[PDB]
């Protein structure tokens, strides 16, 4: 039931809730989805490199 | 730690 | 070994890397620790709370 | 929906 990440490529709101954009392992760009922060616990290494890279610049 | 996360 | 979380209290960067300030339940603030995103895999719904609430914040600052 | 996490 869950599937591989390979990268965080995003974060924004909607409703005022947060989410992350995902880029699937073995699943082209076309696959992308947004995901709620609360799906995402799981690969919370990418979100972290994600969130760094922002800061980073 | 496998990286992986629910599809919604 | 995991404890329960009560509540994320804020965010920072320690050398380019997330961490968060939590409240552990069953225990006083003065037991508060900075730990690493990658740590808070287990109380996401508790950080997506956080994570609302700095933006709502940021909202009413914008407006 | 059980909300835990590591110390350090």
């Amino acid at each position: 039931e869950e599937y591989v990440v390979e990268k965080i490529l995003g974060k924004r709101f909607v409703n005022g809730r947060p989410q992350v954009l995902v880029k699937w392992s073995g699943f082209p760009n076309e696959n992308n989805t947004w995901e709620p922060l609360e799906n995402v616990g799981n690969c919370m290494k990418l979100v972290s490199d994600f969130e760094s890279e922002v800061f980073r610049l | 730690t496998k990286q992986t996360a629910r599809k919604s």
